């Protein structure tokens, strides 16, 4: 409704001020929060655009090796996407009290939403290529996101607003899951360092992703080809 | 078509059982036992792959139908709260809507 | 029924089940200039917008970290002058990375972090200027667009010259740019079988072009007739006149390769012929005329052919009278 | 062990079956006339919480269903060879 | 009477009736560097003036649409500072697209449409900078200007060496830049007729260069004598001494192809010979001399020839004594 | 036990005792683009930082030599405006050499030495812009990254076709970019001995590819089977079936060379085969299928092979029944 500020346009344009304790500003700490999400979003859309995103325009169309930690990353991802959709909602109900349009409450987890979705599309296209250690962009993302959320958690501790705030319990749950993603990525570093047999099997449901094990996306190509032809033995 | 695949792999297995109960003295007489055991093993592998593909097709249908069944709950809940916040549904009939 | 290469030179191959996607990932440059043109302008614009917006967020971080986006201003001089928005920092990153450099927003010597982020913005921006402008010049500079200005005959023929049967076609050049070291590979491809039982589905075996040396090199200025004389070691030795029809497994492809004299980059012109595109017992017309001291070739007459009397037998059968 | 995988998928699916009456209680207890207690008594976020909980309930129920079919199919092949 | 290639290497072909103009339209780049030089500077200047004037009209649209060309000014800050004419916006588009960027006219953050038109001006201007500067560098970087620094003999000869008749000519290099993989194609072209009745008007058949391997490769440092020994399979086997005169249909063209070692781009040097440019029974003089430890070739002596006694008969007739 | 080339194409050579380091010093450019990538970004960044910091010290020398770094200022106008630190001169050298040019620091016409140091900064900065951006474009533009998108067979075979033994392997192309003039050199390398006593340790002798002309050229669109028929002049004439095992001194390397049609720069794909990688008496499966008017090759089926009955003897022994 105003010019879009990122912060408090009101209070005679306060809270842009850094003056005393320089990392003590909440606008500074969500401005530090939004930088790894745009780093994955701006390193990952080039390599996924150039390596899987219609480089092979219709002519790629088979053996699927899974990296370790495979159920754990996707279940911990759905915990992250769940709690960060709660961050989008708890940001926008805190913004909607006063008509000033504070964009620090919802824009950084909107970038984290796009970063978590493109991180899982990065993991889904970095397995089944089996280039195994082009995951060094992804471990950089869990280090920088875990670092800036621990800075946000101890700066929430220094204002002593704790366990009454849904933003506090929200950010503490994000603090423990970002270190959980970092420890399963260093578990991927742990085995060896920087196969499954597949000879005309065609039933992929033991060895696919956890989401596409759960909602069966491999079978969609069979029901697409059933309209082409009656299927055989 | 997957159902037709399931019945066309169901009948050679049961006729193989009905053959091998009938000519058992001849089949044990030729000493061909491991080979017709292997023919049984091939028939059961074709039966298990066709029943598993009919299973995964039915599980595909049920996750897509219940995902759009969950959209019913989302849309009817948001029109019940968006109409009962402003206009008058008298704040009890929304429990029927949600239930 | 299904042709291998098209008549315009495209190849009808599907490439089933390429599992090894990491060898596609290890190379980026030929994959980058491999793309169709609106994907190239999309990766051009979004690579530049990605670098400008990410360095704009870095300048917005610097101007927030000094508190210069606070309008409560005392006397301490900012790290970059006259930034009080994010979009002013986006304008400042557009002034830095394009090196426009207006000067109402400019860097002062207060922040050393602004100097180091200006250094790494100038290095990353010069590097993507080198990669993206050389990539778009190598995109527009290839000579796969040359190859349909080297038009072949729509119908190939087979006729009799010097006693023997010669498989003839004609290829024309449409501009004054000559092609250095124009090489001809004529490949007859069909499903053959070994005598020991090996069936190969598309067996590309070459026939030699009859040149006069034996090495395949032509000088395409005027449109000239490429002819391969069918000999006993050639695989067209048992070709019938009745075999030249549809659904006969017989495909000739003609590969013209050379280097364009204007650009300096090499090219490959390819065409195909189906079995019913071969006219038995016919030959071309003379298309070259002379007037006022100059020669003239007629490209309206280029696919024009004429019936001649030939015997209706194989070249194996023309060793037996 | 595939049966206890199927059963604990039905334990977690039927654990997520008991979100709905709590969501109905919260939504129309809001309609009688940011902290967490106000955050779990807004009916729009409580309705989309009901949507995600019912979504996860349905996919865990069908995962329970599939792995029970796969255990019975490996049972049928093993006892047909034993017969 | 009418020669095929000129003595300077240009070809006298007219190219009648090219109907298919859409295949000229599908390619633009080889058509762009195909042009003669003042058309290239005209398309260079008018492409840049076209982009600057059209984006100048876009900035004039933006400054009219905010009302900043109205001199009745209150306090609301303009989208681009200090534009109050069309020609100030033309100066502003010249500051943007060349990235000069003076700063008396500069963009402020009021108009987002000015930011998006600045983005698409910078993308379109960087793209035409890449295309037009690489196109003018590929225009000036070709080696068709190399080929008249590879001067051939003005008169070719025919003489006797090792018992047989050899068609001789000499080709000189004029600078210290060597030519990697210098290939020779000598083509004798005339109107021949088939025994079966096919008359072909300019039948380019090659004679092989006598090398010593059989593959045509030379090392042109000193000017050396290219010789093709006339054999029975060569088509100059029945050449008379009386046939070397004007209006005899006989044309030899000599194609020197290679790659320049300085530029890296390939070249093609071509010459021709009419039938009265061939001197019967003559040969060249030795032009190579040694002094003070170095060798010296004489380019004043380069077309100098000498009469020798040869028999005045064909090489077919020199198998019959 | 020790292979010559790897299966991925790298060569296992150590290069002992290269004493002549001055011939490495006389060339810099192929040594510069020879390096691995973080050394190239290190020499890129430190070359630019070296030139900016050294010219920044030259501007700091000029501003000290006029006394403009003295804050005791009268009225005499400085040589460069608004420099009062070293880091302001570093910002001024970054404004000059990148041609950003903000204007709060700018050159005035008082000092002629500032004009001459601005001239030599602009010349040296334009020269290192040309060398470093063209060097980083030639670094990213090479086609040694192409060569593992040209995948060979993991196992080579030997089978019987047209009566004779042929050494077979298959090579696949993974994208729609065609390779112009694809040449095959198959070299069998082992330690051989002369009859006169000369022992050579890695004797690279080539076998010819059986083509149909005799010249090695293929048209790799579909993956085709390269076969060399073992003849009596080939050095695989006395090869046993029992010799195909580990620690047998026998190594075949297959060299695919050509030029990429997208980039225009040439390439070389190489693989090797050890003696236990050769399967005796086997052949490939047909991998090419046709559906809906198009052809389809199966890259999951690409290393798939099949046992066939062959005699277990040498090709020397197959001239003796």
């Amino acid at each position: 409704m105003g010019p879009l500020a990122f912060c408090g346009s009101e209070n005679h344009s306060a809270a842009y001020r850094v003056d005393q304790g320089v990392l003590n500003n909440g606008c500074f700490v969500d401005a530090l929060n939004v930088v790894p999400h745009v780093f994955l979003l701006f390193i990952t859309f080039p390599i996924l655009f150039i390596g899987w995103g219609s480089q092979s325009s219709k002519v790629h169309i088979s053996t699927w090796l899974h990296f370790p930690g495979h159920n754990l990353r996707w279940i911990l991802t759905f915990m992250l996407l769940f709690v960060l959709v709660c961050e989008i909602a708890e940001g926008i109900l805190s913004d909607g009290v006063t008509e000033s349009h504070h964009l620090h409450l919802y824009m950084p987890a909107g970038m984290a939403f796009m970063a978590a979705v493109t991180s899982v599309v990065y993991y889904h296209n970095i397995e089944t290529s089996n280039f195994p250690k082009l995951l060094i962009a992804l471990l950089v993302y869990w280090t920088l996101a875990f670092i800036t959320k621990t800075i946000k958690f101890v700066k929430f501790l220094d204002h002593a607003i704790g366990f009454s705030q849904l933003r506090f319990c929200l950010t503490g749950l994000l603090v423990i899951l970002y270190g959980m993603l970092l420890l399963v990525e260093v578990n991927v570093i742990r085995v060896r360092r920087y196969d499954l047999q597949d000879l005309g099997v065609r039933f992929l449901q033991p060895f696919v992703n956890l989401l596409s094990k759960g909602t069966y996306w491999w079978m969609n190509a069979f029901i697409k080809t059933a309209h082409k032809k009656p299927i055989d033995l | 078509d997957l159902q037709q695949l399931d019945d066309t792999t169901q009948l050679p297995l049961l006729s193989h059982f009905a053959e091998t109960v009938e000519g058992l003295t001849t089949i044990r007489a030729f000493r061909y036992e491991a080979r017709f055991q292997q023919k049984l093993l091939e028939y059961t592998d074709s039966n298990n792959i066709a029943s598993l593909f009919l299973t995964a097709a039915n599980r595909w249908l049920e996750v897509r139908m219940e995902y759009i069944g969950a959209c019913v709950v989302l849309i009817a809940a948001v029109t019940s709260i968006s109409n009962s916040l402003h206009r008058e549904l008298s704040a009890g009939l929304v429990g029927l809507g949600l239930t | 029924r299904a042709r291998f290469v098209s008549k315009k030179g495209n190849c009808n191959v599907a490439h089933k089940n390429i599992r090894e996607q990491g060898r596609f990932l290890q190379d980026v440059f030929t994959t980058l200039v491999d793309l169709k043109w609106p994907h190239t302008l999309l990766i051009f614009t979004m690579s530049f917008l990605c670098s400008w917006l990410l360095f704009a967020m870095a300048w917005w971080l610097i101007a927030f970290a000094h508190g210069d986006l606070a309008p409560s201003e005392g006397t301490a001089e900012p790290c970059v002058t006259s930034i009080h928005s994010f979009s002013s920092a986006f304008l400042f990153s557009i002034e830095v990375q394009v090196t426009i450099g207006f000067g109402g927003r400019m860097v002062t010597e207060e922040c050393p972090l602004a100097i180091l982020i200006l250094i790494v913005q100038n290095i990353v921006g010069l590097m993507i200027n080198a990669i993206m402008l050389g990539s778009i010049f190598m995109k527009t500079a290839q000579a796969h667009r040359r190859a349909e200005t080297l038009i072949f005959s729509k119908h190939a023929v087979i006729a009799l010259r010097h006693g023997r049967l010669c498989f003839m076609l004609r290829v024309g050049d449409l501009r004054k740019s000559m092609i250095i070291s124009a090489t001809i590979h004529m490949q007859v491809v069909r499903k053959t079988t070994s005598p020991e039982g090996e069936v190969v589905p598309l067996h590309q075996v070459d026939i030699p072009m009859e040149n006069g040396v034996g090495g395949n090199s032509i000088f395409l200025v005027a449109p000239l007739i490429i002819y391969h004389v069918i000999d006993a070691n050639s695989p067209l030795y048992d070709l019938a006149p009745s075999d030249l029809h549809h659904h006969q497994d017989l495909e000739i492809i003609v590969i013209l390769e050379g280097v364009v004299e204007t650009t300096g980059i090499t090219t490959q012109a390819r065409t195909s012929y189906l079995a019913d595109e071969i006219l038995w017992g016919q030959r071309f017309v003379p298309i070259v005329a002379e007037e006022d001291g100059r020669y003239s070739v007629d490209y309206s007459k280029f696919d024009n052919t004429v019936k001649v009397p030939t015997p209706l037998c194989t070249a194996r059968q023309l060793d037996e009278d | 062990r595939r049966l206890v995988l199927s059963s604990t998928f039905r334990i977690l699916a039927d654990l997520l079956g008991f979100a709905g009456p709590l969501c109905i209680f919260g939504i129309v207890d809001h309609l009688g006339k940011v902290s967490s207690q106000e955050f779990l008594a807004n009916a729009y976020v409580l309705a989309v919480l009901l949507f995600l909980a019912l979504l996860l309930q349905r996919t865990f129920l069908q995962a329970s269903y599939y792995v029970a079919i796969e255990t019975g199919i490996n049972l049928r092949g093993a006892i047909q060879t034993k017969i």
